[PDB]
């Protein structure tokens, strides 16, 4: 006789940014935090880019 | 008034993205033998596949 089994499973994610981006203060909470929200647009040569 | 300007200028821009996406699958079953003769489902199937 002779069996054999074999079973495997992988997976993997990952991301990165790098750059800045100014944004204002659109509310003042109880607490004091502040929440912020902005955007970004750039123009380079064709086509737009936008950071949020 | 006369004034003298130092024409000095130098811009620079570049932009770039890309993307990607891929997918594979491959599945194969050798048609099953049990006690000696090939098993069959129904009357013509039998217990194997292939898939890619």
């Amino acid at each position: 006789n002779s069996n054999s089994f074999a079973g495997d499973s992988s997976a993997k994610q990952s991301n990165s940014i790098s750059g800045y981006i100014t944004v204002e203060v659109i509310e003042v909470l109880a607490n004091g935090n502040l929440v912020i929200r902005g955007e970004k647009w750039m123009t380079l040569n064709t086509g737009d880019e936008y950071i949020r | 008034d006369i004034i003298t300007v130092t024409l000095d200028e130098t811009t620079s821009a570049t932009k770039s993205a890309n993307a990607d996406l891929s997918k594979t699958n491959e599945a194969q079953m050798d048609p099953l033998q049990v006690g000696g003769e090939e098993l069959q489902i129904g009357g013509k199937y039998n217990f194997s596949y292939d898939l890619n």
